[PDB]
């Protein structure tokens, strides 16, 4: 509906708005239309309450399972208060302390998206805009957000441009709208209508976009949301984040959880009802088991874990949004990744120059950090000399802390990229400059198309005037008789044009633009100092000058993305460009930057060298490809999946916001985990669509940012990589971390199946339970979120998403069937010498439940016959849990031991190597000790002092894990079979 | 289609295996533990004491009868004779008449099938309270005989000076009347410390704990009333907030008339 107006008449447009093509808006009018449509500014997403962002939190996998777990708590619960008179209330206190963890877990993460979106937040410099308004005939300034729709509007070189601008007229004004497309290059913008679709047309100007050079007027055509700015943003509204594979992994393993606890549940009730039990309470222990199921710490351990990635990331300049992100790159396959601006700096700069029949290569790094070139040559200081003064561009002032290539110029665009060249080859060029006073200039225009000025020279003992002057280089080259080269300054002859155009074209093969430079000292007795040069009578030389040579620009690689690029693909991930840009230059810099091989080729490339149509090129020689969104407009999703199924590295053209998307599409539907990195609004719709969107943090528009899960707080692109390792240590890691955590809940169990299946007393308690999950086995699981890696992790292919599970069925067997079997007989084993060693004989023990617990007993008999009260048989039973419990304890210093590493021996990666996990374990023991011999822990926490036999009945059963993994791990080591 | 069978059977024979490890831990520690005597005696600090006929309310011993109604005590009375069935001259003949009157120590086993003597102490010697003359021990009259029975713990020696005594005596004595005044049998109100010390239900198969009645006397009808029931010995401690049967036994009563 917004094409109507650039194929308007300037009657229809006055017209439509009620507005003047020249004197503008009324302004009573433009107050009322003010009134009308609101501020000219995107309306940010919704904004949902502080309350609601805090409830979500609360929802998750884990979560629900824990909801669902004291939901299953309290109903059992009410059961047993309606079932005599039972003050035991055990579920009360488990399905209190579930919610405990989840809320308090709701907090933390609630706290750390808080904190997060203020860090990223406070580098966003919000200064109010502005624009050259014309109203009532009247030129003058107001905050870009009051413009309306019809108001007549001023661009020159620098501004901003202020809304969606259909333009009246425009002199040489070219513009900037790498946010929009993907065009790195400077886009014309003139009145006349040169398509229909306002997206291609040249006489829009686009409301987010930077006015480069030049000036235009035009009438304002849509404000805010309406913008095409707005539209592409509100497109990704439409886009829908499905979730991460962390949050994939995570709810698998409650699924094989949830599996578990029906299937133990069911057939302990019918074991339950099979020994007598009344269908009633062989009920309540079907929800016992099931309940019991249900970890109590992973949630918190888990967002503990996350959380310290993060603070890593944060350290690095990486800031991420929410804790699952931290995963997603580890687990990456393919990156569709923006060209201009993400790879690229969007900066134009000098990177090649042609003198002394030569092509030079210029350091185009940010940081300066590469190969400059040969500055010996008498040729390069006159060429030096003519790119410098031949030149009006300039520094903002106070800018000398500011790197050169990042400081502000209030210039052209090459005039722009020449004068940080000067500035960073001859140094202080403004200075320079100003020691060869201009006399004369005609400046770029329509009719000569070049740049020249004649100055005096620097020492007094020289009084000649030099001629400068710069232009396409064709153009140049005609105007001109001679080349300097080597000291000589020799005839042009039919050989040096035919070398100066190869250079030409050789450097335009390589998408950069190409300028050509020259001189002319005039004699002193022709032009005599205070000679009066005019441009329009031309009384001097514009033809028989000197070429000095080429110097050509570039939308370069940011210094540390060719590296980085290098190390995800040397990790497997395959990197595909998806840039708006046109295919040369996409090429280029896919080239550049190791998307494309020093030494692949194209299928038009290979027709191009071996002289053959393209129809007979075999596509399968051809290792890169490009393809512009023009064919892949013409292309059925079959034909793109052989596409990219076909050729390796890829590099997508003049692709479309929703190319993006689709293309991220088409990978994930392949299988693949796709990460997108991004510049701008164009982007931003693929970064939603990503598993993980990484917005670049200075470079970004706030729609990019606002979509990204994650912000390169200092555009640093080796960030993706560090995030690379670290997703695959913190899953490697969290693969340990659970299967720790698991083990202790079969050992937690087994003493309540065989407590309700032999009736012997309570093994152990709830209380205590609680004590191990939530209190004495939190550091030491956490600590495993310190392990170094077990292989060149930067090596290793990305997971195999549905293969390769954070729990499998495997792993749950080995962790719960076998280790914690090792400690359940453990913990039996202290609980019959506990129990023995006081009085009561295991043959004894069974059947004597009832009798155990009833108060109605003061004198029950052991097995020799002496005569224990209620309230003694009750610290006999506490005496039970504290051995139960630190039989647990030992077998989890070998559980924190062995789960260090999945395939290496304990003795290859050490076992104080790891220090947080040393420091754990001695926080473990304390725990432990203060818990057992504090005063007073028998009636506050139901612990008893035990004796020093009852720690090492467990060693030998602890021992017997570590060697039982140990010989498993090498096992899988010395044997792959 | 055949390896499900090739793990399953690696489970069990990784539970045999693990079981029988299990096992010779049990068949070890039931070498380490001696027939005769507790390795540790770590809760039995001081004895329990409990109390016959035992009723039980929510709050603990609640004891509550009709004088009129034997219903609400021939059951009492009841659970005294079934109490005393193994007090009888007839099952005691594995007890011998100890007259010793001070501790019986045995150190070697010189009675029959290889076993210790442990004393006779036969249902008479309640003597008022013994079941007869009167086979509601007390009840219908409104005095009723409570049974005191001290918990027995292997080796444990309550004093040396004196045989301990049951005190029994009003929790809260009404303020319109004067103290309990209890008659005991034996009259004291002692055991007597051949009794002492227990060695096992092994070494002394045919043990019966010292019984001490407690005939109350003058509690108002009527009324609800707590009476405290507690042991005087010199190792032999009853003020344990958390066991209130450590050395004694309270309990509730009311006699309705
Ligand atoms: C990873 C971090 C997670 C976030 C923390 C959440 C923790 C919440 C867990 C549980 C809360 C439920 C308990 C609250 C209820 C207190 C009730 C009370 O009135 O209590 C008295 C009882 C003693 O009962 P009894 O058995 O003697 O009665 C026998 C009664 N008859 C005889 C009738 C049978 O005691 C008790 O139940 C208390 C039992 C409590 C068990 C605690 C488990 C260990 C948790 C450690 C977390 C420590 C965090 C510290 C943070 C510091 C940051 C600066
Ligand atoms: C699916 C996996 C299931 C695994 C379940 C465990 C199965 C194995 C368990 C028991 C098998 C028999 C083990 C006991 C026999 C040992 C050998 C033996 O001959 O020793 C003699 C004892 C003593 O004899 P006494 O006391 O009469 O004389 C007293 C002796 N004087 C007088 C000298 C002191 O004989 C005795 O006590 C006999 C005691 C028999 C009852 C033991 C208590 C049962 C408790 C079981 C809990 C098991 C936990 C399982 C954890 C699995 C984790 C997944
Ligand atoms: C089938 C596996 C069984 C393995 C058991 C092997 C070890 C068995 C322990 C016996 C070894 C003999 O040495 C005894 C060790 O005890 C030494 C501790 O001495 C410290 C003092 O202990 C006092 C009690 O603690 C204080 C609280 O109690 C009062
Ligand atoms: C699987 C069976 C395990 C048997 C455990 C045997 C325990 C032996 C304990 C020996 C401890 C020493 O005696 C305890 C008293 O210590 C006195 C000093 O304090
Ligand atoms: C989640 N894994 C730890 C866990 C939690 C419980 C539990 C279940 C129901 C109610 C209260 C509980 F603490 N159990 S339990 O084996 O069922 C059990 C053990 C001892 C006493 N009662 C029950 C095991
Ligand atoms: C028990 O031995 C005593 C000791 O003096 C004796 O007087 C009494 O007759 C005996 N009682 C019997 C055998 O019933
Ligand atoms: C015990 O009963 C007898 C009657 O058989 C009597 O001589 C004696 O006084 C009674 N003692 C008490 C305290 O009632
Ligand atoms: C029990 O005593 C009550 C007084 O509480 C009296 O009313 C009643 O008659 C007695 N019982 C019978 C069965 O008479």
């Amino acid at each position: 509906m917004e094409i109507n107006d650039h194929q308007l008449s300037v009657a229809e447009l006055e017209q439509k708005y009620q507005t003047s093509a020249t004197k503008g808006l009324s302004a009573s009018l433009a107050a009322e239309l003010l009134l009308r449509d609101g501020p000219n500014a995107l309306r940010p997403p919704r904004g949902t309450p502080e309350y609601v962002k805090f409830a979500r939190q609360l929802a998750g996998g884990l979560q629900c399972l824990m909801w669902v777990a004291a939901a299953i708590c309290l109903i059992a619960f009410a059961i047993q208060a309606s079932e005599g008179d039972l003050t035991t209330d055990d579920n009360l206190y488990l399905a209190l302390a579930l919610i405990a963890v989840v809320v308090v877990t709701g907090c933390f993460g609630y706290y750390q998206e808080f904190k997060s979106t203020n860090i990223i937040a406070s580098f966003k410099n919000l200064v109010p805009q502005q624009a050259t308004v014309i109203r009532d005939g009247d030129k003058f300034q107001i905050n870009a957000d009051q413009l309306v729709v019809g108001d007549l509007v001023e661009m020159k070189g620098g501004d901003r441009v202020p809304a969606d601008i259909r333009i009246l007229q425009a002199q040489g004004c070219k513009v900037d709208n790498s946010s929009l497309t993907g065009e790195s290059e400077p886009q014309t913008r003139s009145p006349e209508c040169t398509h229909e679709s306002p997206l291609e047309t040249r006489n829009i100007a686009f409301f987010s976009t930077m006015c480069l050079e030049g000036t235009a007027q035009g009438l304002v055509v849509n404000t805010g949301d309406r913008t095409i700015i707005g539209r592409i943003a509100s497109l990704a509204s439409g886009v829908e984040n499905e979730k991460t594979p962390i949050a994939i992994e995570i709810e698998h393993f409650v699924d094989i959880i949830a599996g578990l606890a029906i299937l133990f549940g069911a057939t302990f009730f019918i074991v339950a009802m099979c020994i007598g039990y009344t269908f009633l309470r062989a009920m309540v222990f079907f929800m016992a088991i099931v309940v019991a199921y249900v970890p109590e710490g992973l949630l918190a351990t888990v967002t503990v874990c996350l959380s310290l990635t993060a603070k890593r990331l944060a350290s690095k300049n990486c800031v991420v949004k929410n804790l699952e992100a931290v995963e997603t790159l580890g687990s990456t396959s393919v990156i569709c990744s923006d060209k201009t601006g993400t790879l690229t700096q969007n900066r134009m700069t000098v990177s090649h120059l042609w003198f002394d029949n030569h092509i030079h290569s210029a350091d185009t790094t940010e940081d300066q950090s590469g190969q400059t070139f040969d500055q010996s040559s008498e040729t390069w200081r006159a060429l030096c000399r003519v790119l410098t003064l031949c030149n009006r561009a300039a520094f903002k002032s106070g800018q000398d802390a500011v790197p050169v290539p990042k400081r502000i110029v209030i210039g052209d665009a090459s005039e722009t990229a020449l004068l940080k060249f000067s500035e960073l080859t001859l140094g202080n060029a403004m200075g320079y400059r100003e020691r060869f006073p201009k006399v004369c200039e005609i400046p770029f225009n329509s009719t000569n198309k070049f740049q020249l000025s004649i100055h005096t020279l620097e020492d007094p003992r020289d009084p000649r005037h030099v001629l400068v002057m710069k232009g396409a280089p064709e153009r140049v080259l005609e105007r001109c008789s001679s080349i300097l080269i080597k000291g000589q300054e020799l005839p042009l002859d039919e050989q040096w044009r035919e070398a100066f155009q190869t250079a030409y074209l050789s450097l335009g093969g390589l998408g950069e633009r190409v300028l050509g430079f020259c001189q002319l000292y005039l004699s002193e007795k022709d032009y005599p100092p205070g000679y009066a040069f005019d441009v329009e009578a031309m009384n001097f030389p514009t033809s028989g000058l000197c070429f000095a040579g080429l110097v050509s620009m570039i939308d370069p690689p940011r210094a540390t993305v060719p590296d980085a690029v290098l190390k995800c693909r040397t990790a497997g991930i395959r990197v595909i460009m998806v840039t708006g840009d046109h295919p040369i230059t996409a090429k280029a810099i896919a080239a550049s930057v190791g998307i494309i091989s020093e030494g692949s080729e194209t299928v038009e490339d290979i027709a191009a060298r071996l002289r053959v149509p393209v129809d007979q090129v075999n596509r399968k020689d051809a290792r890169a490809c490009v393809i512009n969104g023009m064919q892949l407009k013409d292309m059925d999703p079959s034909e793109l999946v052989e596409a990219l199924r076909t050729h390796p590295e890829m590099v997508f053209a003049r692709t479309s916001p929703q190319q993006k998307l689709v293309i991220v599409e088409s990978c994930q539907r392949l299988g693949a985990i796709v990460a997108v990195t991004g510049d701008g609004v164009n982007d931003s719709p693929a970064l939603k669509k990503a598993d993980i969107g990484v917005a670049m943090g200075i470079a970004g528009s706030d729609a990019a940012k606002n979509a990204a899960d994650m912000i390169l707080l200092d555009d640093n692109f080796a960030s993706i990589v560090t995030g690379v390792e670290q997703g695959r240590l913190i899953f490697d890691n969290l693969k340990k971390s659970i299967a720790y955590t698991l083990t202790k809940n079969i050992p937690e169990l087994t003493p309540y199946l065989i407590y309700i299946t032999v009736s012997v007393p309570l093994p152990l308690g709830c209380i205590t339970i609680l004590f191990i999950e939530l209190c004495t086995d939190i550091f030491p699981s956490v600590s495993l979120a310190y392990e170094k890696a077990e292989s060149d992790i930067m090596h290793l292919r990305p997971r195999n998403p549905k293969r390769d599970r954070l729990v499998n069925e495997p792993l749950a067997a080995y962790s719960y069937f076998q280790i914690g079997a090792i400690q359940s007989f453990a913990g039996f084993t202290d609980y019959f010498t506990a129990m023995a060693q006081e009085g009561w004989f295991p043959l004894l023990c069974v059947g004597l439940r009832p009798q155990w617990e009833n108060h109605h007993l003061q004198d029950l008999q052991d097995s020799y016959g002496q005569e224990w009260t209620f309230g003694q048989r009750l610290y006999q039973q506490y005496t039970c849990y504290t051995v139960f419990f630190i039989s647990i304890e030992m077998c989890q210093i070998a559980d924190v031991l062995i789960r260090k590493t999945r395939r290496l021996s304990a003795f290859q990666q050490g076992f104080f190597r790891n220090r947080i996990l040393v420091i754990a374990i001695v926080f473990q023991v304390c725990i432990g000790c203060f818990l057992c011999y504090c005063p007073g822990m028998p009636n506050i926490f139901n612990f008893m002092p035990i004796r020093f036999q009852w720690w090492l009945v467990p060693m030998p059963f602890s021992l017997l894990i570590f060697v039982y993994d140990e010989i498993r791990k090498l096992g899988v080591r010395c044997c792959p079979g | 289609l055949s390896r499900w069978v090739w793990i399953s059977l690696y489970y069990v024979a990784f539970y045999v295996v693990m079981s029988g490890i299990f096992a010779l831990c049990i068949y070890v520690l039931m070498r380490t533990i001696d027939p005769y005597t507790p390795d540790y005696q770590d809760q039995l600090k001081s004895p329990g004491v409990t109390l016959r006929p035992d009723v039980y309310g929510e709050k603990g011993l609640d004891i509550s009868y009709n004088v009129s109604d034997s219903t609400t005590w021939a059951g009492l009375a009841h659970t005294l004779h079934r109490f005393l069935a193994g007090y009888s001259p007839a099952a005691q003949e594995g007890s011998i008449n100890c007259t010793s009157e001070k501790y019986f120590f045995q150190e070697s086993f010189l009675a029959p099938n290889h076993t210790k003597f442990s004393c006779k102490f036969t249902a008479d010697m309640l003597q008022n309270c013994s079941g007869r003359p009167d086979p509601t021990f007390g009840f219908a009259e409104g005095k009723p005989c409570f049974i005191i029975k001290m918990n027995r713990i292997v080796k444990f020696l309550p004093g040396n000076s004196t045989a301990p005594r049951v005190d029994c005596a009003f929790l809260d004595q009404p303020r319109d009347g004067p103290p309990l005044q209890v008659e005991y049998f034996p009259a004291n109100g002692t055991y007597s410390l051949h009794y002492f010390p227990y060695y096992g239900k092994k070494a002394q198969p045919h043990y019966s704990n010292p019984l001490v009645a407690a005939k109350l006397l003058n509690v108002p009808r009527n009324r609800d009333v707590v009476i405290v029931c507690k042991i005087l010995a010199e190792h032999v401690s009853f003020d344990n907030p958390h066991d209130p049967y450590e050395g004694k036994v309270e309990f509730k009563l009311k006699i309705q008339k």
